[PDB]
């Protein structure tokens, strides 16, 4: 779904690197 | 606990089995992008005819859709759908 | 159309079904045929999603299974293999 | 283990060819 929206958003952001984005994504898979 | 072997013989044979493909190989022109994922789950053909004269191929087909990061390194990225092709059904036929 | 999430999710490096040749597995003897000759496994899948990362596996057991052992002409009998399964994987440099 | 019986009796005859057998293991995959 909002889950989807913050794992997009995380995905978008340029300033990050593939390690910090993948553990961003993988709270967002953690959680919902 | 061995698994019997019509059980073994039944679950390797000839079907449509979840394989992660990357998505260069369903897309070899182009690559001026990257993907994440760089590969996707798909559906494809699998197992052995158990013949000599027969190979594995699909018969019936779909196209599946899905959410993926297109990559221009420094130049950007943005997401997007793609479409796969899937295989609904696998048969043993000769060649 | 599938969620980018779930496609992430279910793509990422982690043990799956895989149909590998039992030949492959033992190219040591080309002698016999196997029935069925090829064999569902638990392997390494997926993507690390990384550059400089690739997927191993990180624990590994072993399996047993009945299959056809045949000779051409000399006989065929039945009897169990050991394969080798992979419990876990990981991403690593 | 009747069904996996028929299915290894079957795979042992000799006599037989592969599409002949292969429909007899697939008359007992008919049944269980």
């Amino acid at each position: 779904e909002x889950c989807n929206x913050r794992a997009i958003e995380a995905a978008l952001d340029p300033n990050l690197n593939d390690q910090q984005f993948h553990a961003k994504i993988w709270x967002i898979i953690x959680d919902c | 606990e061995v698994v019997k072997f019509m059980d073994v013989y039944q679950r390797s044979y000839c079907h449509p089995i979840e394989t992660l493909v990357d998505i260069f190989q369903e897309y070899p022109d182009e690559i001026e992008y990257i993907f994440k994922p760089s590969c996707v789950p798909l559906m494809r053909c699998g197992g052995c005819c158990n013949d000599e004269g027969l190979e594995c191929v699909p018969t019936e087909e779909s196209n599946i859709t899905m959410q993926i990061m297109r990559i221009k390194p420094h130049q950007g990225q943005h997401i997007g759908e793609m479409s796969f092709l899937q295989h609904n059904k696998c048969e043993c036929r000769p060649k």
